[PDB]
């Protein structure tokens, strides 16, 4: 590819800084643009860089360009959760209607929430219609916990997912597990590393 | 603004598919891209104005048409499973290029494996309600194919976004299969007092994109057309 | 527009019979630039012919100079054969030391 | 007054075929060639780099290297944008500056299909008076390219005169070089009945300015028709002066050559002289296939 990006995907703790790289070989290199792609949506432009050595800024985002190094860096100062998106580096070969844009694979930025008070637990939730069907909710763990999939085919476990209670300013991680079959919530997330003080309520 | 239609589509091998684009910006140039993992946007067809239409980098399989300044179509006369991708439509002098919202196209060998989602709502646990004064509701969409679903939570007639998070990616119910059906989960977390109100109505809505009113169907079971499947729960005093 | 080539065949030195010399073939006033030029001795393409870079004059018409080492005699014929899009048939202009 | 010119010749057969060849002249001496078969501009003189250092040349060569590729694709996209005009397409470019003190007038002329239509003037490209109207749209597009328009302005206003003033000193030795002309006489039947065309051949002289006339003693023969300067491989020049005489009038005429290299002492070839006779005998041939 004429445009490469590093890293593949980046992980940052909400509020810290995030650094994204772009390296190209597009000739000639008139300008370089950074786009933002919310999952399931189009490409929104963040900033454009024109000069041989250009230093641009917009909101939290600040970018640099070196044409003699054929290199660019996008900085996000004090990252938010709503910044979780794919970031694509785009180079335009000519500064006229006759130009053609070169695209990069992009970096997938994932922002993990800062959980000050973890309250790890695995609750059982029964189906509205059928008391028989139920799920297991692993929720309120700190962002230093990774959820693993099942080694048993009959058990389905989802990845972690950040939810924001806007009015109470409360964030929480949560994974769901359910099985058609011996299955009990207390041992649903056995492949994941479980906190020493996780609450396991008795059904 | 760059408008796209449709936003989702399920087609069969050797069918005809047309993706319509639109812009009220009075722009001369228009582009059709497709986005696949580990690539970055690739150019299929482009135009400099009404009448004119030009090949991009990967025109194979695709034709294009531009009758007016507004519209620009990408025409797939005979559809291929390799044409399953997300499609974007841009406009502007490459000065600023503006992009469209995107179209998810899934092209399948057989339409027999297409299934609508069964939807369930799971009610909060008293353990969570007692311990956190918070109540979480889990929604489960299961046994659907292909993965073309839009989930939403509807509290008391209006749609919410606070306290909500839905799996970014679904999961295969059988990982060791290409024709595997999918499952997707979602959470809505409200305060205990809110949940304890009997007058509070909770609905999970899954918009499924499947077969159209044109696609032929013979299999004895129900036709898997584009539809909305919903499960619901009410609040409880105890 | 397509303008037909003019061909001029001359020698760098005075034609002394049996004395080695250089025959020039100078093609002018033609358009477009693509052109095949051969120099012939007794109707045969001369083995090694050198050619200058193609240029164009003030009226945008391309010109190019072809030249080879040759020995004038009383009976050996020399010519310049030129293939160009403007002509349905190649143009052969023979060397005429008197002209 | 020295005129320096860069000549670009770009051909387009179709959508998939193109070639660009370049040649560069100072006065009437070729200094640079640039073939489509070569990614490097070639020197045709030991002094073609001018007064510019290695680093200064490589940056300027790369500047053009980028331009050759870009130009090709830019044109091909314009054709698609005008798809009114079809292939094949010939484009010619003439660019440089004339020398006079410090003063210099720069130019950049463009021809399409062999006719002059576009020129760069001041800060942008312009169409010539009495040009195709469909050319406006591409011109409107080319002007929206500030970087190219800035680069051209730099090359015309600053680079050309600073570089050419470098060449003129760098190749002062080859420019001031003097080469002696050589002359020989000839005759051919005039297109008129009973008439004869005398020919004075003058070859090998450098520089270009030369004076060639037929003389009866102190009177220049007013029917003397000066030929066109024909080039030689060693960058010298050939020219012939011809005179139409009635059969019999040959005797007593002479061809006189004035050239700076001779330095006062002219060349005077008299018709019928023992020298003329000796030259002509060394020249006889079977007259096939003489010109019609
Ligand atoms: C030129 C006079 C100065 C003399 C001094 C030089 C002495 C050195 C002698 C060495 C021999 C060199 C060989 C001779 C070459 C021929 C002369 C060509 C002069 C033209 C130079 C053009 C300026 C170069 C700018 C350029 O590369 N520009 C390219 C890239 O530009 C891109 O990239 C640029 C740089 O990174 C920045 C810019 O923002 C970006 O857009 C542009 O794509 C070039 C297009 C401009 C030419 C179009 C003229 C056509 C006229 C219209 C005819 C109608 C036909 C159309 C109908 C179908
Ligand atoms: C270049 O010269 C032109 C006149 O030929 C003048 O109008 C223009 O302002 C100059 N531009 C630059 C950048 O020097």
């Amino acid at each position: 590819t004429q445009v490469e990006q590093s890293p593949q995907s980046l992980v940052v703790r909400q509020g810290e800084n995030s650094v994204l790289q772009c390296n190209y070989s597009v000739t000639p290199d008139n300008h370089l643009r950074w786009f933002k792609q919310d999952t399931g949506k189009g490409l929104v432009s963040l900033t454009v860089l024109v000069d041989q050595k250009d230093k641009t800024s917009n909101g939290r985002y600040s970018a640099t360009l070196d044409k003699d190094a054929k290199h660019s860096t996008l900085h996000i100062t004090a990252t938010l959760l709503d910044d979780t998106a794919t970031y694509i580096c785009v180079v335009g070969d000519r500064g006229s209607a006759l130009g053609r844009l070169h695209f990069g694979a992009g970096t997938q930025l994932i922002v993990i929430p800062d959980i000050q008070n973890p309250d790890p637990a695995v609750y059982q939730l029964r189906d509205s219609k059928s008391s028989d069907k139920s799920v297991c909710l692993f929720t309120d763990f700190d962002s230093q916990t990774n959820v693993s999939q099942s080694k048993d085919s009959d058990v389905y476990i989802t990845d972690k997912c950040v939810l924001d209670m806007r009015s109470m300013d409360f964030k929480s991680n949560s994974a769901v597990a359910w099985s058609n079959k011996d299955f009990a919530c207390a041992n649903a997330f056995n492949n994941s590393i479980i906190p020493e003080d996780t609450f396991f309520p008795s059904p | 603004a760059v408008t796209q239609s449709p936003r989702n589509k399920v087609a069969v091998t050797g069918g005809k598919v047309t993706l319509s684009c639109n812009q009220t910006n009075n722009h001369n140039n228009m582009y059709w891209y497709r986005q696949d993992t580990g690539h970055g946007l690739r150019l299929i067809h482009y135009s400099y104005g009404a009448g004119s239409t030009e090949k991009g980098d990967i025109p194979d399989g695709y034709k294009a048409s531009r009758p007016s300044q507004e519209n620009f179509s990408l025409i797939l006369e005979l559809a291929t499973p390799s044409q399953t991708s997300v499609y974007f439509c841009a406009s502007g002098d490459a000065a600023e290029q503006f992009f469209g919202p995107g179209t998810r196209l899934t092209v399948l060998e057989d339409l027999k494996n297409v299934f609508p989602p069964e939807v369930a709502v799971f009610e909060p646990s008293e353990a969570e309600i007692s311990h956190t004064q918070k109540a979480t509701l889990v929604c489960l969409a299961t046994g659907f194919y292909p993965d073309h679903v839009e989930l939403s939570w509807w509290v008391n007639g209006k749609e919410v976004h606070s306290g909500v998070c839905t799996d970014p990616q679904p999961l295969k119910e059988q990982p060791a299969l290409n024709d595997s059906r999918y499952a997707l989960s979602s959470r809505l977390r409200v305060s205990a007092t809110f949940w304890q109100n009997p007058r509070n109505h909770f609905r999970c809505q899954v918009q499924f994109y499947g077969l159209s009113e044109n696609d032929e169907w013979t299999q004895d079971r129900a036709k898997p057309v584009t539809q909305i499947v919903s499960a619901e729960a009410w609040g409880r005093a105890d | 527009i397509q303008k037909t080539p003019q061909i001029q065949v001359y020698s760098r030195h005075p034609p002394e019979n049996g004395k080695p010399n250089i025959l020039n073939c100078y093609v002018t006033q033609f358009h477009p630039p693509h052109i095949e030029i051969q120099m012939l001795k007794n109707g045969k393409k001369i083995p090694k012919v050198e050619m200058s870079d193609m240029s164009f004059s003030k009226d945008w018409s391309f010109y190019i100079l072809a030249h080879t080492e040759f020995t004038p005699t009383e009976t050996d014929t020399y010519a310049c054969r030129v293939k160009h899009a403007s002509m349905a048939e190649p143009k052969t202009v023979y060397w005429d030391r008197d002209m | 007054n020295y005129t320096f010119r860069c000549l670009q010749m770009s051909s387009f057969a179709n959508r998939s075929w193109s070639r660009t060849d370049s040649v560069v002249w100072l006065g009437d001496l070729q200094t640079h060639r640039w073939s489509n078969d070569s990614a490097t501009i070639s020197f045709t003189k030991p002094w073609s780099q001018g007064k510019l250092s290695n680093q200064q040349w490589e940056k300027l060569q790369h500047m053009f290297q980028v331009y050759r590729v870009s130009f090709t694709r830019d044109i091909q996209e314009l054709v698609k944008m005008m798809s009114k005009e079809d292939y094949p397409i010939e484009i010619q470019l003439s660019a440089g500056c004339e020398m006079y003190g410090n003063a210099s007038e720069s130019f950049l002329h463009v021809a399409f299909q062999g006719k002059y239509v576009v020129r760069f003037w001041g800060t942008s490209w312009q169409t010539v008076p009495g040009a195709p109207s469909w050319l406006d749209l591409p011109i409107k597009v080319l002007n929206a390219d500030q970087g190219t328009s800035a680069t051209v302005q730099m090359l015309l206003n600053d680079t050309c005169p600073l570089f050419v003033r470098g060449l003129l000193e760098a190749g002062k030795s080859d420019l001031e070089k003097q080469e002696k002309p050589v002359a020989w006489l000839s005759s051919v039947p005039s297109s008129a009945h009973g008439h004869r065309q005398l020919v004075c051949h003058v070859s090998g002289f450098y520089p270009k300015p030369v004076w060639v006339m037929w003389m009866r003693g102190d009177q220049e023969q007013q029917g003397t028709h000066r030929g066109d300067f024909l080039p030689n491989a060693d960058e010298t020049w050939y020219l012939q002066a011809t005179l139409d005489v009635e059969a019999g009038e040959e005797a007593g005429l002479a061809c006189r050559v004035k050239h700076s290299s001779l330095g006062g002492q002219d060349i005077i070839l008299y018709w019928g002289s023992l020298h003329h006779i000796l030259d002509a005998q060394k020249m006889v041939w079977n007259h096939r296939h003489h010109h019609h």
